[PDB]
RNA sequence: GCGGGGGCGGUGGGGUAAGCCUCCGCUCCGAGACGGGAACAACCGAGACCGGGGUUAAGGCCCCCAAGUGCGGGCUUAGUGUCAAUCUAAAAGGGCGUCCCCCGCCCAAGACAGCCGAGGCGGGGGGCCCCGAAGAUGUACAGGGACUAAGCCCGCCGCCGAGACCCCGGCCCGCGGGCCGUUGGCCCGCGUGGGGUAGGGGGGCGCGGCCGUGGGGCAGAAGCCGGGCCGUGAGGUCCGGUGGACCCGCGGCCGACGAAGAUCCCGGCGG
RNA sequence: AGGAUGCCCCCUCCCGAAGGAAACCCCGGUGACGGGGGAGUACGAGGGAGGGGGUCCAGGGUCUGCCCUUACGUCUAGAAA
């Protein structure tokens, strides 16, 4: 049982942008959710996502619904996972 | 020890024997990935363990019922030894029955993939007793558990149109079982 | 003094079986065979050719760059050889898109001169002299979406528009 | 008589023309305005139900008749006469014929099998389009589910199927 | 040749219906290879000289089997179903079983069910599924395995996949032109040229003899057994063994001139 | 009586029809994937040259593996029947 949470941290598993690190910001449905690097970060858009192509990590951050890409930034800076979102997977 | 791995589809070795634990996958849909394993590396030796830990998806009576169906409808009027069919009842045999289903019929190819194949119930102890146990799992054939879903294991199925065959294989795993342990 | 818009028509559907009519207008219009494409003029009599063999081809207007790479990659001459650039200059034509761009802006009536053209000495042609008035294509990479449905519903047959040119692009 | 599934297929062109019709079958519906007819009367009346087709067939005479009985009775007795309009809007005109062996129907038919093969007279149907009204009632809102269920009753007679439209006038 | 047939369309006309009878038109089979359809003359794709390479059509991509355990959303619990037809099916009728659309009314917190304080009641329709739904050699049949999707509905992305289309090499053909003393031979050009039964037309191979011409054979002719090479082929030719006296190349001509079959004839010989 | 001036392997070079990638960078889509570049590139039927190694090659008998495949003659619309 997966469980997607806002300012969960996710990993993309399909599309050009899979094995990078994405930030969730704002859940849409039942089945897509809101994902951004932000891309300076990771180069991962702020578009929505299907629940079935990312995969969460064991990081979270604590951030508002539809949070901004500085404001990714900055949560990212109260945990310090700006190195952990640069890595890329496989 | 035991060391559990996921099976790498592209990277599957050539040689030796690969040992797949069954537990907690589809009858069929492990029976495909089975199936062209052999054809694929026609060198290759298979071993599958935990076989009585199948699954087969649906309710548990329409499952038992086209079973016994087969077990007992499924018959002829001329020599039964000579021209009838040989319906298998333990877990580790019918699961050997829908990979020879799968595999090319009536061919020295399906007939040698299948001779490649071994179906185990449990662990056999020899195989306990390696330095290390390297089995593996094909998460695409593995059960998704849900709610309200129905199912029941192969050897859920053996007791019910074996009940004897299956207490006396029952009582051995108690027999055993402290033996077992300590490997 | 009407200029006609140019179409391009490819067969799409085969020989056996095709109706008798049909048959007929598409042996008329010179595709004679599976993928074979024709340039024409989209006067009122040559629409209602194209009509009749709707569900048998595809057809939209043509770009003068298409029809430049074309006649380059396919167009060929009495003889079956193929088109050059230097049978283009020997006969009064500099490049293959100038050409193309006479036919496609209305500049020249035909692409391929008529069987009865008497070449004259200076005089440009109005057309190219001795080119096969059809194209041989090669079938379309990365196939098709349906060749027994309508382009309308997501299908290849009937009016495709520009996008004729996209797969005369796949297609050479 | 034959099952009504050998007739209900619409199969060639309409039998009707009765002077070049030898032994043409007289229609035994007696009547097909039921209750009260009478244009000062049905000012009353305020709602319209319409027994409608659904399929394109050919209903039998005696089937006509017999949701004619079942739904006229019905409303006779639970919604009085003077209460309701009733008209059967279908006329079978359409003769059928059958081919069989049979006692003096003319010379031919003492040939069996398929030779002389042209049927006799043995019935007549109504042919039907989709959307055509079978049964038409004009009534009052009060009496909307007896008039429902007697045009229910009406449509188990019937080898076609039919819906019931209710509208106002 | 004057026996037709398949599919589709005229509610063709007839008939309860029929793989039924009798007309009208296109196409296909007969007389057409090949891919798909589980097999299958005529359903879908497609039209095949020979070899090779490539790309596609129909259709398919979990295994059998090349290509996806492909993508998003929803429905089904019945193994229902499992991508048109031939081809193995299903009706009237019942079901808020389940998902959904709409309409009428009550509740203005005094709605329904038994003071409580949030929705309630009724009607029509749509999707899927359940009942209706019973058979004779052998399993939830309609390819099998099996599958809770690998089913169904609305959309989408790539790929596999013919002899078709593209390309290369070789071959042959039709027509036109030219050359050579020619009952004929050779070269070139062009062809959206290359299936084919009955039948029509054009050339060649073989067998026995004859008119000519040139030869071989006791240092081994014909015949027979095996083998190499040449020719698309009918066939030719050569080698080794056996045999013991005839035979063959080329031009022309002539026939008692070519066998796999006739419940063929004669002989021999089998299980 | 055929080739052995052969045949196969490797290596190297060159030309090369139709066709034709990949990694990686950039743009887009939830996505399967599409596009610009890489790149008409590596490659690609076949056609040339050379070097080294080996020894028979072609052909034949028989068997095995994979792919394909419904005796013949005949009337017939229709023959494995
Ligand atoms: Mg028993
Ligand atoms: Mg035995
Ligand atoms: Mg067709
Ligand atoms: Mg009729
Ligand atoms: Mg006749
Ligand atoms: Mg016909
Ligand atoms: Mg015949
Ligand atoms: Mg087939
Ligand atoms: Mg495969
Ligand atoms: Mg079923
Ligand atoms: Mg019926
Ligand atoms: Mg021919
Ligand atoms: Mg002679
Ligand atoms: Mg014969
Ligand atoms: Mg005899
Ligand atoms: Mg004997
Ligand atoms: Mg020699
Ligand atoms: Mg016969
Ligand atoms: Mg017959
Ligand atoms: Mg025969």
């Amino acid at each position: 049982v997966k469980v997607i949470d806002v300012g969960r941290v996710v990993v993309k598993v399909l599309g050009r942008e899979a094995g990078r690190k994405a930030v969730v910001v704002d859940i849409v449905d039942e089945n897509y959710v809101v994902i951004t690097g932000p891309k300076s970060l990771s180069g991962v858009r702020r578009r929505r996502v299907n629940i079935n192509h990312i995969e969460p990590t064991d990081k979270k951050i604590e951030i508002k619904k539809g949070a901004s890409d500085e404001e990714v930034l900055k949560a990212l800076e109260a945990a310090g996972l700006v190195e952990y979102m640069k890595e890329r997977v496989k | 020890m035991i060391v559990k791995k996921v099976l790498d589809l592209s990277q599957i070795p050539e040689k030796g024997e690969i040992v797949i634990d069954a537990e907690g996958h589809i009858m069929g849909r492990l029976a495909s990935y089975v199936a062209k394993i052999l054809l694929s590396k026609p060198e290759l030796r298979v071993v599958v363990v935990n076989a009585e830990k199948l699954v087969v998806t649906g309710d548990r009576k329409m499952v038992v019922e086209w079973f016994m169906r087969k077990i007992s409808e499924w018959r002829t009027h001329y020599n039964p030894e000579k021209a009838g069919p040989k319906i298998p009842r333990r877990p580790d045999r019918v699961f050997k029955r829908v990979v020879r289903g799968m595999l090319p019929k009536k061919v020295e190819s399906g007939r040698d993939a299948l001779k490649r194949l071994r179906v185990y119930m449990s662990i056999p102890l020899d195989f306990i007793q390696r330095r290390r146990l390297v089995l593996y799992e094909v998460p695409a054939a593995k059960l998704r558990v849900r709610p309200l879903m129905q199912f029941v294991t192969l050897e859920e199925v053996w007791r019910s149109i074996d009940p004897a065959a299956w207490e006396k294989w029952n009582k051995a795993k108690e027999v055993w079982a402290k033996k077992i342990k300590q490997a | 003094k009407t200029v006609y818009p140019r179409y391009a028509v490819i067969r799409l559907r085969g020989i056996p079986t095709t109706p008798g009519d049909i048959a007929a207008t598409l042996d008329l219009l010179r595709l004679r065979r599976k993928f074979t494409m024709v340039v024409v003029v989209g006067s009122p009599s040559v629409m209602g050719m194209i009509e009749r063999v709707n569900d048998w081809v595809t057809w939209g207007e043509i770009d003068a760059d298409t029809l430049a790479e074309v006649l380059r990659k396919r167009g060929r001459i009495v003889g079956d050889k193929p088109l050059t650039l230097e049978y283009l200059q020997k006969w009064g034509w500099n490049s293959f898109e100038e050409v193309a761009l006479a036919y496609i802006s209305g500049e020249i009536e035909t692409l391929a001169c008529k069987k009865d053209f008497k070449a004259r000495e200076g005089q440009r042609p109005p057309c190219i002299p001795y080119l096969k008035p059809f194209f041989r294509l090669h079938p379309p990479r990365g196939g098709l979406n349906s060749v027994k449905l309508h382009f309308s519903v997501g299908g290849d047959l009937g009016y495709r528009g520009p996008l004729i040119n996209d797969l005369i692009k796949r297609m050479l | 008589a034959r099952p009504a599934r050998c007739y209900r297929r619409i199969k060639g062109p309409p039998y009707t023309r009765e002077e070049y019709i030898h032994g043409a079958p007289m229609i035994q519906i007696p009547k097909f305005d039921m209750g009260t007819t009478s244009a000062a009367a049905r000012a009353a009346f305020t709602m319209v139900a319409k027994l409608v087709a659904e399929e394109r067939g050919q209903i039998r005479m005696q089937a006509l008749e017999a949701a004619r009985q079942i739904s006229s009775k019905y409303l006779t007795k639970y919604v009085g006469d003077a209460n309701y309009y009733l008209r059967l809007n279908v006329v079978p005109h359409h003769v059928l014929r059958e081919n069989r062996m049979l006692a003096m129907a003319g010379a031919d038919r003492l040939q069996e099998g398929m030779r002389l093969a042209f049927g006799s007279p043995a019935g007549r149907a109504a042919r039907v389009e989709p959307g055509q009204v079978i049964f038409y009632v004009e009534f009052k809102p009060e009496h909307l589910a007896h008039v429902k269920e007697a045009l229910r009753r009406a449509a188990s007679k019937l080898p076609i199927p039919t819906r019931i439209v209710v509208e106002p006038k």
